[PDB]
């Protein structure tokens, strides 16, 4: 009954006083002897325009040539990067989307949102068209996210406090994971393909693991809401962007908050984060109508991307990181580089 | 001894109404690029010096004032234009969400460059034809007339009564209204007013001046300039 | 070779045609949004703009819904009895009570016609009915009484009738759409539903819809919330009320109020069981506004309805100066000529002139 | 009612992890994003000619 609390506090006590041994030197006065990367300034090279509403998603091909992007009105639509070409116009039954997402082998298209279902689409197939392979709706509350690991198993987040892997062929929950408190917002996959996170709205995020399914760690040192998350190349560390103007870079082994990335003239929320290829960037969209360039190592804005009209809600980097595109509430899309 | 540098003024100062004209997107906001378009950088500054005639060509004269006229014809039927959109839009909701522009256009150009381009003029009289054979301008068989008709009867037409039903919602539904609506309806009217009174004046019969003629002309003229500002 | 690029360019132009062709049709719509807390008749709505202006209007899965309330109903009744404070009770149909509990919890049961004829004999013990009476305490369906007396009609296997399919409650597990069009102008609208929420970090996807319409439960102000002692029912949907007009999301969107469900206010003011001024003390002193225009009555139950909606008004007109308006309204659900009455407010006639193109004046 | 059972033990689960210095952290991040450097063409810019984008 009641004593069962103080275990639970005895052992909150206890994480915190090893969490407190555990530290020895802020990464700050070792990284303080390198060279500051210096001013970065980047042109819109292509603008992609063709949709209507707001875009709410967003994700690179494996080839970092074509990409898919969601909109509000009900239409998906992949781009040729490089000659600006439209190749297919796909509607859906619910105007209402969220998530969108892009196989690793390029054959399969997958578009949640707030029907609750999560559904794929088939691109390379006889007769030149597409339509639904199959849909899966074994949630409930709306969608986050969604990815691919395979051909045959893609993992959702909805807002019930839930994650699941799914499976293509069959079509049911093969696990299942609980333990958050609140609405799931985003996830990442490793690129090792065995551990996922998930930031929740109760300012915590976990660690997963894939094929046991039971939860590993635990991060809690934020103060609001979260809506981003993305890996390191490494797949050793995570930078999570909150609601509150702070970034924060977590790390696996350390347990602990490395730095805090904020600035004191801006009190907006973050919508996407992400990485550059060797990790020295750290980009991250804003709701005061552009985005931002940080330093993973110093903790500096170091250029400033306004070539927008409204707010950000999507970002993402080729695999070749050669370019760097953000979606908007403005219905155009961007090319930077 | 001080008049010199008058007229300079004037034509500097028409300048800076052109550069905020040139300084200025949406299914209505395509017609003020018609008003934007259609004058004071050419025929506008042309007066200051013909204050002193040119005389460079007579050729030249027939377009000089066959432009002004197109453009004041033109800038008419774009008000009136406006204006009717305007009562279109809001008398009925129901339906509401280039080419009547160039109608418009071709409209001012048919009335304007003919009776130029066809060199036809007034009555031959002693003064008339001593004027034409060596810049005078009047003309005959009730031309003038007809042109402010088209022109300048256009408004009391459709801006008299376009009003009328828009103003008549503003009680039922319940100040400002009248507070914008005049300053539209009453620069474009005092302005406009003047030279209807003394056209059919000249012609009719004179009681009229050269040189108050052309000063009321003149008047007005700042329109252009004046329309670019009240709009948006 | 440059066979590829005719063929790329070619579909590109394809795609580009479509998409010009969609775009007009695309904003050539009106989009609406419902709100509301829980037993307020939103879905109601919908499914009478389905029965009017479009030809639509399972039978089979109808049957057994139908049959499924009047089944959840005669036992919230029969089983609060012995749980209520009071002592109130019904002799023989104590051997009904056996089986009642039995089947109380079932993943299924077939319906035998046994059942239909206990259930009626204990629907007519006049203990029975004095529980009714007394439902301010325990919950209890609205769609009760209607369906409780209407049973060998439905027992003589058999289609549902006629507004049965507007009284049965189904829940709503997603969203809830329907598309119609009523003069030349096709309109849009949805349902959000999804259970009850205290977050709601999906409102900010609606920054672009005409009209917010909500709905209250004006004859609900002595029961509880679903779970139980939080506060009245009337004062969970005026702090709901007070929360969506000051979202920064939502600060140029207009609000239709509905001040549904008014036959049972109408009804239970007439009897004297409860008094309003008992959960709401300022309603004593309360004077009727010099401007009235009540319908066809008695100024008790006129006076009673000026009340809640002055309450509702008073929030609007405080934190609301320009972009934002409020429309009061009284609209009985379930009667179709009533929203057809509305008509929308001839079509939120009153709106559309002036919000339209007069603003700019 | 039972919920903190499991909870507790979840709990206690986790707090049975190792850890590492910070520094070994820091060095390992460092070193990495040190090494890595040559083919990250958003710091250096591209040449023209090598671009695909232009
Ligand atoms: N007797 C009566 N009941 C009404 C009236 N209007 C609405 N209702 C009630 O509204 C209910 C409709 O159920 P739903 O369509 O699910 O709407 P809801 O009860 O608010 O539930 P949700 O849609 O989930 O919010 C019916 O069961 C009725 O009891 C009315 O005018 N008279
Ligand atoms: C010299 N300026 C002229 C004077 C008379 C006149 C103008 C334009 C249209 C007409 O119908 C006119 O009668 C003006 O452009």
């Amino acid at each position: 009954l009641d004593q069962l609390r103080q275990e639970a506090e005895q052992l909150k006590n206890q994480i915190r006083d090893a969490r407190k041994a555990c530290a020895d030197a802020t990464l700050s006065q070792i990284t303080n002897n390198i060279d500051p990367v210096g001013r970065i300034q980047m042109r819109t090279r292509r603008t992609l325009r063709g949709h209507l509403a707001k875009i709410y998603a967003m994700h690179w091909g494996t080839d970092s040539r074509l990409l898919v992007s969601a909109s509000q009105d009900g239409k998906l639509i992949i781009w040729d990067s490089y000659t600006t070409n439209k190749v297919h116009a796909i509607p859906l039954r619910s105007s209402w989307v969220m998530t969108c997402a892009y196989a690793p082998s390029g054959n399969y298209v997958a578009c949640g949102g707030l029907d609750n279902i999560c559904s794929i689409y088939n691109l390379k197939t006889r007769e030149g068209n597409v339509r639904v392979s199959r849909e899966l709706a074994g949630h409930t509350g709306y969608l986050s996210c969604c990815r691919f690991l395979d051909d045959n198993q893609i993992v959702t987040s909805s807002g019930d406090t839930t994650c699941a892997l799914w499976d293509i062929e069959t079509g049911q929950q093969t696990t299942t994971f609980t333990g958050h408190t609140g609405d799931v917002m985003s996830l990442s996959l490793a690129p090792d393909t065995r551990l996922f996170v998930s930031g929740a709205c109760d300012a915590s995020a976990k660690l997963w693991d894939v094929r046991e399914g039971m939860c590993r760690q635990t991060f809690t040192g934020h103060e609001s809401d979260i809506n981003a998350i993305c890996f390191f190349p490494n797949g050793n560390a995570f930078a999570t962007g909150s609601d509150d103007a702070t970034c924060r870079l977590f790390d696996l082994r350390a347990d602990q908050e490395l730095m805090t990335y904020s600035h004191d003239n801006i009190i907006c929320g973050i919508t996407s984060v992400s990485f550059s290829k060797s990790g020295r960037l750290l980009l991250a969209g804003y709701d005061d109508f552009n985005c931002n360039v940080w330093d993973a190592l110093k903790a500096d804005r170091a250029g400033v991307l306004a070539g927008h009209d409204n707010r950000v809600s999507c970002l993402g980097v080729t695999d070749d990181g050669m370019a760097v595109a953000t979606g908007s509430w403005d219905s155009f899309l961007k090319i930077w580089n | 001894v001080w008049v010199v540098g008058m007229g300079i003024v004037m034509s500097l100062i028409v300048l800076a109404i052109v550069f905020g004209n040139v300084l200025v997107q949406t299914v209505t906001n395509y017609f003020i690029t018609s008003l934007a378009c259609a004058m004071g950088l050419a025929v506008v500054p042309f007066g200051a010096a013909h204050i002193l005639t040119w005389t460079f060509g007579n050729f030249w004269c027939e377009f000089w004032t066959s432009i002004d006229v197109l453009c004041v014809t033109a800038s008419i039927e774009t008000l009136c234009v406006i204006a009717v959109d305007r009562y279109f839009a809001i008398t009925s909701p129901f339906k509401y969400q280039r080419v009547i522009i160039l109608m418009v256009w071709i409209v001012s150009g048919l009335t304007s460059f003919l009776p130029i381009q066809m060199h036809w003029y007034r009555a031959t009289h002693q003064e008339a034809i001593n004027c034409y054979a060596e810049c005078d301008f009047f003309t005959n068989q009730a031309y003038a007339i007809a042109s402010s008709i088209v022109s300048f009867y256009v408004p009391l037409v459709i801006m008299v009564f376009v009003y009328s039903r828009v103003f008549q919602e503003a009680k039922r539904q319940l100040h400002k209204a009248l507070k914008t609506l005049g300053i539209i309806m009453g620069t474009f009217t005092l302005c406009w007013l003047p030279f209807f009174i003394v056209n059919i004046v000249h012609v009719i019969q004179n009681l009229i001046r050269k040189e108050v003629y052309i000063l009321l002309n003149w008047i007005g003229y700042v329109n252009s300039g004046f329309n670019p500002l009240i709009y948006c | 070779q440059r066979n590829e690029e005719k063929a790329q360019r070619e579909a590109n132009k394809k795609i580009e045609k479509q998409l010009q062709k969609d775009k007009q049709v695309y904003r050539a719509t009106h989009r609406l949004l419902l709100l509301g807390a829980g037993e307020s008749g939103k879905s109601t709505i919908v499914k009478q703009m389905r029965i009017l202006h479009v030809n639509g209007f399972e039978k089979a899965t109808k049957v057994q819904d139908i049959k499924n309330n009047l089944k959840e109903a005669i036992e919230t009744i029969v089983a609060a009895m012995s749980n209520l404070v009071p002592p109130v009770e019904l002799p023989e149909n104590q051997f009904r009570v056996d089986y009642i509990l039995s089947v109380m919890n079932v993943p299924d049961f077939d319906f035998p016609p046994e059942f239909y004829e206990h259930a009626k004999a204990l629907w007519e013990d006049e203990g029975v009915r004095a529980c009714y009476e007394r439902s301010n305490e325990y919950q209890l369906i609205d769609c009760a009484q209607y369906f409780l007396d209407k049973i060998d009609v439905i027992k003589q296997d058999y289609v549902p009738s006629d507004q049965d399919l507007l009284r049965c409650r189904v829940l709503t597990s997603g969203i809830f759409e329907t598309k119609f069009q009523v003069d030349k102008v096709n309109f849009h609208m949805f349902d959000v539903g999804g259970q009850r929420d205290e977050r709601r970090k999906w409102i900010q996807c609606f920054n672009d819809v005409t009209a917010i319409i909500f709905v209250v439960a004006s004859s609900s102000y002595n029961m509880v919330i679903r779970e139980d002692n939080q506060t009245n029912r009337l004062q969970e949907a005026l702090n709901l009320f007070k929360s969506i007009w000051n979202n920064r999301w939502l600060r140029t969107i207009s609000v239709i109020l509905f001040l549904n469900k008014q036959d049972l206010l109408a009804e239970k003011v007439l009897a004297g069981k409860s008094k309003i001024e008992d959960y709401f003390p300022e309603f004593a002193r309360y004077t009727t506004p010099e401007d009235a225009t009540p319908e066809p009555e008695d100024p008790r139950v006129t006076r009673a309805k000026y009340f809640i909606r002055d309450e509702f008004l008073r929030i609007s007109t405080a934190s609301g100066d320009g972009r934002h308006y409020c429309y009061p309204h009284f609209t009985c659900a379930v009667d179709t000529e009533n929203i057809r009455r509305v008509f929308n407010d001839c079509r939120d006639i009153i709106q559309r002139m002036h919000l339209r193109q007069y603003e700019l004046l | 009612i039972a919920q903190a059972r499991k909870l507790v033990e979840q709990l206690k689960m986790e707090a049975n992890i190792d850890r590492i210095k910070v520094s070994k952290a820091a060095a390992d991040l460092m070193a990495y994003c040190e090494a890595h450097a040559k083919e990250d063409p958003l710091l250096t810019p591209v040449p023209a000619s090598e671009n695909p984008f232009r």
